[PDB]
RNA sequence: AGCCGGUAGCGGGCGUGGAUCCCUGGAUGUCCGAAUGGGGGAACCCGGCCGGCGGGAACGCCGGUCACCGCGCGCGCGGGGGGAACCUGGGGAACUGAAACAUCUCAGUACCCAGAGGAGAGGAAAGAGAAAUCGACUCCCUGAGUAGCGGCGAGCGA
RNA sequence: UGGUUCGUGGAGCCAUGGGGGAAUCUGGGCGGACCACCGCCUAAGGCUAAGUACUCCGGGUGACCGAUAGCGCACCAGUAC
RNA sequence: GUAGGGAAACCGAGUCCGAACAGGGCGCAGCGGCCGCAAAGUCCGCGGCCGUGGACCCGAAACCGGGCGAGCUAGCCCUGGCCAGGGUGAAGCUGGGGUGAGACCCAGUGGAGGCCCGAACCGGUGGGGGAUGCAAACCCCUCGGAUGAGCUGGGGCUAGGAGUGAAAAGCUAACCGAGCCCGGAGAUAGCUGGUUCUCCCCGAAAUGACUUUAGGGUCAGCCUCAGGCG
RNA sequence: CGUAGGGUUAGGCGGGACCUAAGGUGAAGCCGAAAGGCGUAGCCGAAGGGCAGCCGGUUAAUAUUCCGGCCCUUCCCGCAG
RNA sequence: UGGUGUUGGCUCUUGGUCGCGCCUGCGUAGGAUAGGUGGGAGCCUGUGAACCCCCGCCUCCGGGUGGGGGGGAGGCGCCGGUGAAAUACCACCCUGGCGCGGCUGGGGGCCUAACCCUCGGAUGGGGGGACAGCGCUUGGCGGGCAGUUUGACUGGGGCGGU
RNA sequence: GGGCCUGACUGCGAGGCCUGCAAGCCGAGCAGGGGCGAAAGCCGGGCCUAGUGAACCGGUGGUCCCGUGUGGAAGGGCCAU
RNA sequence: GCCCGGAUAGCUCAGGGUAGAGCAGGGGAUUGAAAAUCCCCGUGUCCUUGGUUCGAUUCCGAGUCCGGGCACCA
């Protein structure tokens, strides 16, 4: 998954730590590390489809900024969107950000 | 997610109310079917304004109630006719009442917010019932003569 | 006071009316190249529009203009590409060392990529850390191979 | 999960992919788990010279080389091949 | 450097273990006649040797990164082209025979086929030659296929732990059980080789213990230099 | 081979100012940390489609190109129907 | 593959905790179906008693009880007989059973609007549908692939032996 | 063979054996509190030489030594295993 | 090292007031045997130990012994 338009969350690297044995506050000897290899964590990138101005726009945004979407569309009520094609009013909502 | 109801909905609630649903069904129903709109604080203080608004321009046909209660039950209107001992040979109507009114006292009314049934036709002194508002009923004392 | 590049010669010219030559600004600058009217096997080929040249309509040539993207209100402004090292960011090995090896090491190095400028980063405390203290950040000395970290191994290291 | 000397360690701090989710100073973060006390500091917006790095370039200077040396090239070399 | 002992709190010419005034461990104090010389220590220079670096020099097979390659070769895609001549004679069709109608039989016609023979073309079976070759795979004689799963021209696509492979680990630009180039890089090599003027004095070892150790190491033994003792 | 001079002549031959094939590229659109990967139309792409020249003469050296004879194509403008 | 996000509406049925309410508890001796202790000579009944009709019932089959139509001066306690343990009424609680209610959790059924597929027509229709896909996290299978390890002595090495 | 007993001690340890290291071994005597013996005295396991495993990590019982501003706590140290 | 089981007759299993059940074993009925069948009988500290009750196989505490289960191993 890729960006997060809203918050630009975006995929990041971490490491997979495999472990054994037995904590030491368990009373055990220790953990012992036995792999790290790279892997990416992906932000939860949903798909958000609003109505504006009479259009249909769509959101690709982390789940967490969901709400920050429904947000732009109300800050937008005081914009004169009408004429505008879809891509032009996405534009004027990110501008709000 | 709270939200204002912009409709009454079933076991919701009232329209103007405020109530607590699920995100998702406020985002994939309720918002864009326009039942309601989620309860900003922008547009909480919009829910406030027409509330007090509302309740301001009602109070204030209850004060223009209030007036032409406190004048026309503190009077009575005298209607001058032709008659015989007891029936008229015309009648006395609403519209009648009407131009009467203002022609003695200077105060205009609805005929039609008047209660009279049958068109009066006997000579003496009624009492009419008056509705310029609800809950505020106007008792007309009227002098028919001849 | 000589001069017409390395470069003589043939054959011809210029300079105290200041040349050659040196520095600065300007003019011209075919075609390709970010290459940008379109196409393309770089340096070739094929066009629209306005204006001009020819006898000129066909044909051809000359001059101007015509990509895509971003941002402000069809008009504007900007972007693109390059640059030895240096710099910041996004990614990121292995040989090797551990006298085997896997955690560890090599090393956030080599390298790829984005971006930047004569630098870049950082920077005006939601700091430090025990001084009842200090007072942005950067860079050098020192603190110190200290404190610590570590299959408490090899090593790493404020 | 990353960063730091810190390799799960008593593991704080700074950063953040996922979940849950405040407050506006009588608010909040930090002082190495945690709690009390006592202090320090004001997060979630931005800019900011100079002191620092480098050497395609120019000049100056060598107990630097002197044609198998010194740059791969003193010469028509990133050429011939 | 001037104070050490203790894990530490801490004490201190002492300290730690301990109940101890016990016992032990690790610690504590110049030559001349106040001048002088010497000295702890420390600073600089010089030399030997050690640690970190590529660390005496040359040498791998390999591992990793980023690129360059399918003008060779392998498969596939698009579009073209080529296969002398001779032989065999399937089905079907016609006619005739046949039967209740048929199957079916005969003749003719017909021209099928990963059919046969043999050039071109594609191969490469056996033998000889060649072997510092004409040639880093060739020449001669012979031999296989030759209408097909055929051969071939041009235009394309697929690649490095990847492709492609009627499968041989074959092939991927004349060495492929993991291509080539540059880079990490002076990788690493307990191995092999090599190590440059002179003279003078001394002069070994090839044993022991331990060692993923055995042709390598640490300590001891044995050599050497300096200061001291005698 | 060295030095020098000379030599390649097209509306019709081949390719382009025509067309599409694989494939490549690619307004829309989709995807990927970056670099980039895809992708309908469209565009590019030929030894395939399409398209008007045959015979002879000439030069030291070119010729369906020059010349000669006989033919033909497209574009522009005009007249007629 | 569990949890959770994206992720919603309506029902049905269960489970578990907490609170309240009501009941259940039968070896024997015995008035009979005696929970444990404790309080206790009085509780109830016109704020309806001994039988009767309806049933929630549970029965150990003798009985226990619940609500309801009967019903218009009365029932059990201390008394006491055998009890380890007295019978009335209260009261904290133990074993259970439910009735609500709180918060959890599991199933099933439907729905449509997220999300997915599709429909020469697309702010729409159809299908799937809160599943699937995708994010974060759990544990598992996993030579498909990766990095490696796989001792030494030795009358050569291996095997054997040590 | 029997009697009483737990020295199969605690705190040390002159001096040696053996020896590359590290280990391994023997040990008189002093102090504390004991056992046995009238006493002299003996007793720090076993007639003796095999019955074993350095360090690292961690467990448990003590100790109250450190305790990241302070008092505690976390976690360590030390003695024993 | 921690959690969860147990112990009941010869063998295996059932359970606050009983000690059971089956099969093994013995006689009897029956038979060509070999059985199937049918009737009767035995075989208890219910591991030990300590306490609850009025008393207990039970309830509890505790060890002994065998099981199962999970984790760890310098
Ligand atoms: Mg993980
Ligand atoms: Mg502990
Ligand atoms: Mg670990
Ligand atoms: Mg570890
Ligand atoms: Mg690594
Ligand atoms: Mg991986
Ligand atoms: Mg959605
Ligand atoms: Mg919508
Ligand atoms: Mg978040
Ligand atoms: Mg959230
Ligand atoms: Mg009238
Ligand atoms: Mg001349
Ligand atoms: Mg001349
Ligand atoms: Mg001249
Ligand atoms: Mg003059
Ligand atoms: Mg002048
Ligand atoms: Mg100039
Ligand atoms: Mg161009
Ligand atoms: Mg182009
Ligand atoms: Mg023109
Ligand atoms: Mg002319
Ligand atoms: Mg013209
Ligand atoms: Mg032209
Ligand atoms: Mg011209
Ligand atoms: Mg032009
Ligand atoms: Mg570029
Ligand atoms: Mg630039
Ligand atoms: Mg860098
Ligand atoms: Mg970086
Ligand atoms: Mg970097
Ligand atoms: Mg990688
Ligand atoms: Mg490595
Ligand atoms: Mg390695
Ligand atoms: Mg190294
Ligand atoms: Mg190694
Ligand atoms: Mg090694
Ligand atoms: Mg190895
Ligand atoms: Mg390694
Ligand atoms: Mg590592
Ligand atoms: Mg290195
Ligand atoms: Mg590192
Ligand atoms: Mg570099
Ligand atoms: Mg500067
Ligand atoms: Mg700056
Ligand atoms: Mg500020
Ligand atoms: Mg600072
Ligand atoms: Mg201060
Ligand atoms: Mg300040
Ligand atoms: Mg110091
Ligand atoms: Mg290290
Ligand atoms: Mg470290
Ligand atoms: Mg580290
Ligand atoms: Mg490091
Ligand atoms: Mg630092
Ligand atoms: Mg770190
Ligand atoms: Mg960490
Ligand atoms: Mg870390
Ligand atoms: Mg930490
Ligand atoms: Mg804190
Ligand atoms: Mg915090
Ligand atoms: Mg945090
Ligand atoms: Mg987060
Ligand atoms: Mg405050
Ligand atoms: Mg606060
Ligand atoms: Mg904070
Ligand atoms: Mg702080
Ligand atoms: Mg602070
Ligand atoms: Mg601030
Ligand atoms: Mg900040
Ligand atoms: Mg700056
Ligand atoms: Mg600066
Ligand atoms: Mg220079
Ligand atoms: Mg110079
Ligand atoms: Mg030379
Ligand atoms: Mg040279
Ligand atoms: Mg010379
Ligand atoms: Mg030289
Ligand atoms: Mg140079
Ligand atoms: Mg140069
Ligand atoms: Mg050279
Ligand atoms: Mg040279
Ligand atoms: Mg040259
Ligand atoms: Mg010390
Ligand atoms: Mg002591
Ligand atoms: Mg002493
Ligand atoms: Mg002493
Ligand atoms: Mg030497
Ligand atoms: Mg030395
Ligand atoms: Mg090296
Ligand atoms: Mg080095
Ligand atoms: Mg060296
Ligand atoms: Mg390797
Ligand atoms: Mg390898
Ligand atoms: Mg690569
Ligand atoms: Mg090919
Ligand atoms: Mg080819
Ligand atoms: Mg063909
Ligand atoms: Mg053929
Ligand atoms: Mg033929
Ligand atoms: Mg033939
Ligand atoms: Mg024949
Ligand atoms: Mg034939
Ligand atoms: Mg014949
Ligand atoms: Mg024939
Ligand atoms: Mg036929
Ligand atoms: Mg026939
Ligand atoms: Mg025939
Ligand atoms: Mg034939
Ligand atoms: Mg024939
Ligand atoms: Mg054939
Ligand atoms: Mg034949
Ligand atoms: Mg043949
Ligand atoms: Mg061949
Ligand atoms: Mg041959
Ligand atoms: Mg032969
Ligand atoms: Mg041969
Ligand atoms: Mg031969
Ligand atoms: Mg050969
Ligand atoms: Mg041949
Ligand atoms: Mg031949
Ligand atoms: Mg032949
Ligand atoms: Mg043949
Ligand atoms: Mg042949
Ligand atoms: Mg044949
Ligand atoms: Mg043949
Ligand atoms: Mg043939
Ligand atoms: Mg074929
Ligand atoms: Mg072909
Ligand atoms: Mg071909
Ligand atoms: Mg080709
Ligand atoms: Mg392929
Ligand atoms: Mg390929
Ligand atoms: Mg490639
Ligand atoms: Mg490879
Ligand atoms: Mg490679
Ligand atoms: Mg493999
Ligand atoms: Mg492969
Ligand atoms: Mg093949
Ligand atoms: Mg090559
Ligand atoms: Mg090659
Ligand atoms: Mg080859
Ligand atoms: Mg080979
Ligand atoms: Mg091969
Ligand atoms: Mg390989
Ligand atoms: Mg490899
Ligand atoms: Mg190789
Ligand atoms: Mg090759
Ligand atoms: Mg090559
Ligand atoms: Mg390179
Ligand atoms: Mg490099
Ligand atoms: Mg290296
Ligand atoms: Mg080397
Ligand atoms: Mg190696
Ligand atoms: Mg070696
Ligand atoms: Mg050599
Ligand atoms: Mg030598
Ligand atoms: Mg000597
Ligand atoms: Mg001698
Ligand atoms: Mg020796
Ligand atoms: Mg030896
Ligand atoms: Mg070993
Ligand atoms: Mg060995
Ligand atoms: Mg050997
Ligand atoms: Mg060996
Ligand atoms: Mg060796
Ligand atoms: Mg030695
Ligand atoms: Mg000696
Ligand atoms: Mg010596
Ligand atoms: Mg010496
Ligand atoms: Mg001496
Ligand atoms: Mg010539
Ligand atoms: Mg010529
Ligand atoms: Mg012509
Ligand atoms: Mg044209
Ligand atoms: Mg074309
Ligand atoms: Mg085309
Ligand atoms: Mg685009
Ligand atoms: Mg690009
Ligand atoms: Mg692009
Ligand atoms: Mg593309
Ligand atoms: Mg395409
Ligand atoms: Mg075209
Ligand atoms: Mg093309
Ligand atoms: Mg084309
Ligand atoms: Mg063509
Ligand atoms: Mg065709
Ligand atoms: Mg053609
Ligand atoms: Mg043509
Ligand atoms: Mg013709
Ligand atoms: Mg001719
Ligand atoms: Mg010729
Ligand atoms: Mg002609
Ligand atoms: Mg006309
Ligand atoms: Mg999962
Ligand atoms: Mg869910
Ligand atoms: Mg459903
Ligand atoms: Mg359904
Ligand atoms: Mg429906
Ligand atoms: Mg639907
Ligand atoms: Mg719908
Ligand atoms: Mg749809
Ligand atoms: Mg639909
Ligand atoms: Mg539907
Ligand atoms: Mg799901
Ligand atoms: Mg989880
Ligand atoms: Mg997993
Ligand atoms: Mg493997
Ligand atoms: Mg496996
Ligand atoms: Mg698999
Ligand atoms: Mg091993
Ligand atoms: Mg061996
Ligand atoms: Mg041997
Ligand atoms: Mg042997
Ligand atoms: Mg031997
Ligand atoms: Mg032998
Ligand atoms: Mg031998
Ligand atoms: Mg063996
Ligand atoms: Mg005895
Ligand atoms: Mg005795
Ligand atoms: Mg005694
Ligand atoms: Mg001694
Ligand atoms: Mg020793
Ligand atoms: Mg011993
Ligand atoms: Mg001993
Ligand atoms: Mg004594
Ligand atoms: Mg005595
Ligand atoms: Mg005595
Ligand atoms: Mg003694
Ligand atoms: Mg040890
Ligand atoms: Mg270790
Ligand atoms: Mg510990
Ligand atoms: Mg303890
Ligand atoms: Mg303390
Ligand atoms: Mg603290
Ligand atoms: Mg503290
Ligand atoms: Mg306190
Ligand atoms: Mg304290
Ligand atoms: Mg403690
Ligand atoms: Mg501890
Ligand atoms: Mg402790
Ligand atoms: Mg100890
Ligand atoms: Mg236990
Ligand atoms: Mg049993
Ligand atoms: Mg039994």
């Amino acid at each position: 998954s890729k960006v997060c338009e809203i918050s630009g969350k975006r995929p990041i690297v971490a490491n997979s730590i495999q472990r054994r044995g037995k904590a030491k506050r368990e009373g055990g000897v220790g953990k012992k590390t036995t792999g790290i290899s790279k892997r990416r964590q992906y932000p939860n990138l949903q798909k958000v489809r609003v109505r504006v101005a009479g259009q249909e726009i769509t959101f690709r945004v982390a789940a967490s900024h969901i709400p920050k979407v429904y947000e732009l569309v109300e800050r937008a009520k005081g914009l004169k969107l009408e004429g505008l094609s879809p891509k032009e009013i996405k534009k004027e909502l990110l501008k709000l950000l | 997610m709270k939200v204002i109801l912009l409709e009454p909905l079933e076991n919701l609630g009232d329209v103007g109310q405020v109530v607590d649903v699920k995100p998702g069904y406020a985002r994939n129903y309720l918002l864009p079917r326009g039942l309601a709109v989620l309860a900003t604080e922008s547009n909480l203080k919009a829910l406030e304004a027409r509330i007090r608004a509302q309740a301001k321009r009602l109070a204030e046909r209850k004060a223009e109630a209030e007036r032409l209660k406190e004048i026309l039950e503190n009077l009575t209107l005298t209607i001058p006719v032709r008659a015989g001992e007891t029936k008229i040979y015309g009648s006395v109507t609403a519209k009648d009442i009407a131009e009467a009114l203002s022609r003695q006292h200077g105060v205009t009314i609805d005929p039609k917010r008047l209660a009279l049934e049958k068109p009066i036709k006997e000579l003496g002194e009624y009492v009419l019932t008056y509705k310029p508002h609800p809950e505020v009923p106007i008792q007309l004392k009227v002098s028919v003569v001849a």
